[PDB]
């Protein structure tokens, strides 16, 4: 899971 | 009734090879999982969804018959992120960062089509 809105919170694919 | 020209091999080797690997690349290396992710509407207001991952498999696989299918693939992806989200979300300023990089990539590309 991550949010469209605030997607630059994740580095990577987080699944 | 696929083929192998120029500027698909360059959309390939010279334009994915940059995408794939940039930072902001993560979200559309595959198709938007919308349950997991949980936009019940996302299917409703995309009605063809688009990714890198299968963009690089049709490049891989030979699927494409000339690169404005592959480039078409491309416009799809990006308007995709834009038609669906808002235009102040992270996933849009990364869609339009990526984008930025495709438009400098293509503009290296061989002018003219050949079979090869």
């Amino acid at each position: 899971w991550y949010s469209k809105k605030y997607a630059k919170w994740w580095t990577v694919y987080p699944c | 009734p696929g083929r192998v020209t120029n500027q698909l091999q360059y959309l390939h080797k010279v334009v994915m090879k940059a995408l794939w690997k940039h930072q902001f690349a993560w979200p559309f290396r595959q198709p938007v999982d919308a349950v997991k992710l949980g936009l019940p509407d996302y299917h409703k207001i995309i009605k063809q969804p688009m990714d890198m991952g299968t963009i690089k498999r049709r490049l891989e696989n030979n699927y494409y018959w000339a690169a404005s299918e592959c480039m078409q693939d491309f416009n799809t992806m990006f308007t995709n992120c834009y038609i669906y989200n808002k235009p102040t979300d992270d996933i849009v300023l990364m869609a339009q960062t990526l984008e930025k990089i495709f438009l400098q990539k293509v503009a290296s590309m061989p002018q003219e089509e050949q079979e090869l």
